[PDB]
RNA sequence: AAACUUUCAACAACGGAUCUCUUGGUUCUCGCAUCGAUGAAGAACGCAGCGAAAUGCGAUACGUAAUGUGAAUUGCAGAAUUCCGUGAAUCAUCGAAUCUUUGAACGCACAUUGCGCCCCUUGGUAUUCCAGGGGGCAUGCCUGUUUGAGCGUCAUUU
RNA sequence: UAUCUAGCGAAACCACAGCCAAGGGAACGGGCUUGGCAGAAUCAGCGGGGAAAGAAGACCCUGUUGAGCUUGACUCUAGUU
RNA sequence: UUGUGACGGCCCGUGAAAAUCCACAGGAAGGAAUAGUUUUCAUGCCAGGUCGUACUGAUAACCGCAGCAGGUCUCCAAGGU
RNA sequence: UGGAGGUCAGUGACGAAGCCUAGACCGUAAGGUCGGGUCGAACGGCCUCUAGUGCAGAUCUUGGUGGUAGUAGCAAAUAUUCAAAUGAGAACUUUGAAGACUGAAGUGGGGAAAGGUUCCACGUCAACAGCAGUUGGACGUGGGUUAGUCGAUCCUAAGAGAUGGGGAAGCUCCGUUUCAAAGGCCUGAUUUUAUGCAGGCCACCAUCGAAAGGGAAUCCGGUUAAGAUUCCGGAACCUGGA
RNA sequence: CGAAUUUGGGUAUAGGGGCGAAAGACUAAUCGAACCAUCUAGUAGCUGGUUCCUGCCGAAGUUUCCCUCAGGAUAGCAGAA
RNA sequence: AUUGGCGAGAGACCGAUAGCGAACAAGUACAGUGAUGGAAAGAUGAAAAGAACUUUGAAAAGAGAGUGAAAAAGUACGUG
RNA sequence: UUGACCUCAAAUCAGGUAGGAGUACCCGCUGAACUUAAGCAUAUCAAUAAGCGGAGGAAAAGAAACCAACCGGGAUUGCCU
């Protein structure tokens, strides 16, 4: 889990937040991994990764990175899209596979909540939409 | 009235160190007058007349090396282009536009047809 | 309310050991070849005063028996132990007043 | 007392100029900026801090290289003459 | 202090630099409404503390 | 007495005065007026007059 | 009926209200996509004939180059034979340059204008010492080049 | 020192102001009622009064206002087992 | 008054480091009739860059809103009683 | 009352708005209209629309101004006086003559931190020096700080702090030799090569951290409006090189 | 008033933290929890204020319930249509 | 999508104690060790034509003049 | 003796790339409390403020392991509902 980084374990508030020991990361270790790979390897690009290996302490996860720099990857059309710059982090923003599902970006009646973004789809049901000529 | 950038392009390369030398010399002699005397924008004139020898000659010398690196690749940073940062890391317009073989060959055999409506 | 003089002294900013005018760690000489095959020679030089401890320390000099140069030794001195003093340390040394049997 | 022969003692400096920003704000015993975060690679910067953020944002010096590039990208980034 | 840095010489040297009154022929120049020197500073009224 | 910049050291201006006025110096000493503008006295040898030189040079 | 409060067909004071004005703000709408190791944003020094501030600029320093317009700048001086012109201008445009010390800041450090190493050139009767001029030396990663280490391991005898 | 001059020159405070006795009154009036009285302008002191000034009483109570501390209060928690 | 020296007293207190510079063990290598060994003997030649340097340091140059009876480290210290 | 849509083809530089006026008229009143002064550029009635629309207070906000009041006060640190000069003007400036004090853990002569030109010269008194000022640490303009030997720079102390590496979602944290493959100078082969070379040894195992610790080396005399162990004259020393 | 002495400089300890020969002391005139900015125009049944005129009508401090007793709802009294 | 950047068009918005803190050498002057806090400050006149000259005064200034449509516009300036 | 392969190194090796600025919008992580409940702890404030990482002119999402239960519709996004 994710110990919360409190000293001595007090919050100040309420005891739903001053609960801490056994909070969890809304993020999966596949997740973390791929994004130290990424700041170590800044300038690549990550496409994927997958778990290879794992211990009581440890889990060990192998992720693919790719150049974007590199002349083949400019060339072979079928990865300039990740050439392309709107691609920068892809890990850090959650666009890879377990940050898609850690967004919990999935069509159905069961992603009501994050189906555009979380944040996105909360605001666009809590703005005030007022009109010219009220309605 | 100030030396004129296209006889300084015509100029050769030790008459405009000549020239730059004795434009220091003066400069060096009209500043001993300003210090002597209340006012006087001959020193501003000479100044301008340095700068114009110091940039002929630095556009000749980035000409000639130019020259040099003309017609191959890795030209010094100074002398390729300054666009943007972003825009010089962005695709080539031949790497945006290359499609694969089975693209080329969909679009090739499917183009967008020009149909109208009328009757 | 308020944390306590000892767990102050845990985090230790102030409440470290003053450790200046001291001689040195006080440590029996390694367990390589010789002390356990069989003993070396060494010569207490110096007898001194270590600060905050109570007890003498001493100065020994050894031979390095794999490269020619004096290896120096801080160990707490013994009762009786004088200065320019033949001690012995090793499995094969003497029962005497300051070996390291 | 706690005032005039306290102010009277004080006269060490425990802050000087940072390289980063010249505004004597550099903690010489911290070695760092209390301003600006010198030297660490972020300028200090905070939300809370909108005041501080719009003292030290873009705009409030010279602009040397952007107040340009607006221009030469009105042009199209061209070469030549 | 008489034992200084080369950069608090230069601020100093700055300083005394700034610190003159306004000519007068920017008071004549026109669409100007500058009259003194707003900036102006004394040692005994205010300390740069750098 | 010379006005000098800050990068100069006494080396350069040695060089820099034995070029321009083809005189042999026999000490140069520096200081940073407070102004913040470097000051020169370089003192020539005995087989050249400084005011000779000055006068060369315009002021007298 | 003297000196000492109230009110002026009354002035003069103190003060900055009202009125009138507005190269300013504030909201709304529309169009566009453009920062940085090819060194950004931000700092610190300096640059004008007379500048302290503000503007602009970087030892080519209130600017150089190119283009357009066409005869100014102006507070005072200054070269008006540039004024039928390859040409004034605190002009506009802006594509070439310059861009000091810094700063993600990059040789190591930095409350030092501190301390190194490499290459070339010049001088000191010098490959080593000193000085001057020029060009360099950060880290994390990618591809490739060269040089390697590992009885990790193949080809398995002088 | 205070005091009087030459020069210089604030601040606290200020509903309006400033003589009493009794009455009644929010039950201790400078103002109201009844009476005593009542004459410019003032200087030095003075400390009876102005329920004088200093501060939205700190004592007490109320508030469904806190905080420091304690514990065998309620509910939890770091740590530890 | 200051410095130095030989000493005594005190401690369950015995009163920094490092840069740097010498010296000593050892004998590597090198050396001989106009040719070699010494620049730790003497004399002789060149250079020694960068920044600070003014003044006050206090009943007026610092801090305390100030030219504030406050505070702020230290060196030299004549004669008489 | 501030704005907006209509209308008065409304008022106005022959004078709009505004302001003053124990002058007039009207309305119970909120107020409106006019007479007289000042003023110089916009403004009003009527029908409607609209709101950041009316002040006596809130120990209201900002600014300005009173009585107090020419009042409290300008009384610690022993103390001033005479003459002359300069000046419009002298208790305060300068010079001289007296009288005094600090009395060598000074009211003397320098320095550290701090200040930053306050140092010095020449002009100079609008403001400041709670009196004055001819004077000033004030104003205006200029001048002034010179080092191989004094400091910094070098070393390391308490401590700070990259690297390898390990934590942390991460800003960043630990750690300073630890579980790292951590590395630079000499007679040098003597001529196209070359700290690649027939050669050699190790083991601090970054860096920062003291202008009072450690430390290579300068003294005397003279000189300025101001700098001097820095300039000049003489006499020396240290480091590096040759 | 020779020392558990006094003190400059450089260092380390940072806010529920530090430091305390212990006074809830000190932690930049702030300490029984510093200072700065933001959340924040925090909440307040509690104080204070709440700006033009005239005309007409014109009260209540009582019922029931409420951690209700300085407050609300409810009914009653009052206005308007 | 749009309280940022660049360009542009507007409003029954505010009008110098208002409107952004800043219409102006405004994130300036200034305060704090520091984080940070943060003002005040627009108007002569169409045009300086910004008061030559005489006189009193040491001078500042005054009186008389003069410019101006107005000096009941004289730096301390629209009205006041 | 000589060639390979794998893994790991070292180069001021050849060529590149990352950092930082910027918050109006966008993608996430982390994450409160004031406040409301007339008290207060779940709840609310709020999956918000603050803090952290990462882009673009838009970002994100996006061509169903969907919605449905109908005579079925047919990527995503936004508006009205």
């Amino acid at each position: 889990n994710r110990k919360r980084p409190v000293p001595k374990g007090a919050t100040y508030g309420k005891p739903t937040n001053q609960g801490v020991n056994e909070l969890k990361y809304q993020r999966s270790l596949r997740a973390t991994a791929e994004e130290r790979v990424g700041r170590r390897a800044a300038n690549l690009r990550v496409l994927n990764s997958y778990w290879v290996n794992q211990d009581s302490t440890y889990k060990y996860f192998e992720v693919i990175l790719v150049d974007p720099q590199h002349k083949a990857i400019r060339r072979d059309a079928r990865y300039n899209w990740i050439c392309d710059p709107v691609h920068k982090h892809r890990e850090a923003r959650g666009l890879t596979a377990t940050g898609k599902k850690s967004r919990g970006i999935n069509k159905g009646h069961k992603f009501n909540n994050t189906k555009a973004g979380r944040r996105k789809t909360w605001k666009r049901q809590n703005t005030l939409s007022l009109w010219r000529y009220r309605k | 009235a100030g030396v004129k950038a296209y006889e300084l392009r015509t100029k050769s390369k030790e008459q405009l160190a000549s020239q730059l030398v004795d434009l220091k010399k003066e400069l060096a002699e009209l500043k001993v007058q300003k210090l002597s005397r209340p006012s006087l924008p001959k020193i501003k004139t000479v100044r301008k007349s340095i700068a114009c020898v110091l940039t002929v000659i630095n556009e000749q010398q980035r000409e000639a090396v130019r020259q040099l690196y003309k017609g191959k690749k890795y030209q010094p940073k100074d002398l390729r282009a300054k666009k943007t940062r972003a825009l010089r890391r962005a695709l080539t317009k031949f790497e945006a536009s290359q499609v694969t073989e089975k693209q080329r060959k969909k679009q090739i055999a499917f183009p967008q047809r020009k149909y109208a409506i009328k009757a | 309310g308020r944390v306590i003089r000892n767990q102050r002294k845990g985090a230790g900013s102030i409440f470290t050991s003053h450790t200046r005018l001291r001689q040195g760690a006080a440590k029996l000489r390694t367990l390589d070849y010789a002390e356990r095959h069989g003993y070396i020679r060494g010569i207490v030089k110096q007898i001194v005063h270590d600060s905050g401890r109570g007890a003498p320390l001493a100065k020994v000099v050894f031979r390095d028996p794999y490269k020619y140069r004096l290896r120096e030794e801080i160990f707490i001195a013994n009762e009786g132990v004088h200065t320019g003093q033949f001690i012995y340390a090793g499995k094969k040394a003497s029962l005497n007043v300051g070996n390291v049997l | 007392g706690k005032g005039t022969p306290s102010f009277g003692k004080r006269h060490n400096k425990s802050h000087t100029l940072c390289n980063r920003c010249g505004r004597r704000s550099f903690h010489v015993q911290k070695k760092t900026c209390s301003s600006c975060g010198y030297p660490a690679a972020k300028t200090r910067s905070y939300n809370w801090g909108a005041k501080a953020k719009r003292r030290h944002t873009t705009g409030t010096g010279r602009m040397r290289y952007l107040k340009h590039v607006s221009r030469r990208f009105k042009n199209g980034f061209q070469t030549g003459s | 202090a008489a034992q200084k840095s080369f950069r608090i010489k230069q601020k100093m040297a700055k300083a005394k630099k700034q610190n003159r009154p306004l000519p007068q022929w920017i008071r004549l120049r026109t669409n100007n409404t500058i009259r003194y020197n707003a900036k102006r500073r004394n040692w005994r009224r205010t300390k740069m503390n750098i | 007495v010379f006005q000098v910049s800050m990068k100069a050291n006494k080396y350069q201006i040695k060089k820099a005065v034995k070029e321009l006025y083809e005189v042999d110096v026999l000490k140069v000493n520096t200081l940073v007026r407070p102004n913040g503008t470097k000051k020169a006295y370089v003192r020539l040898t005995a087989d050249y007059d400084a005011l000779d030189i000055a006068n060369r040079i315009g002021y007298i």
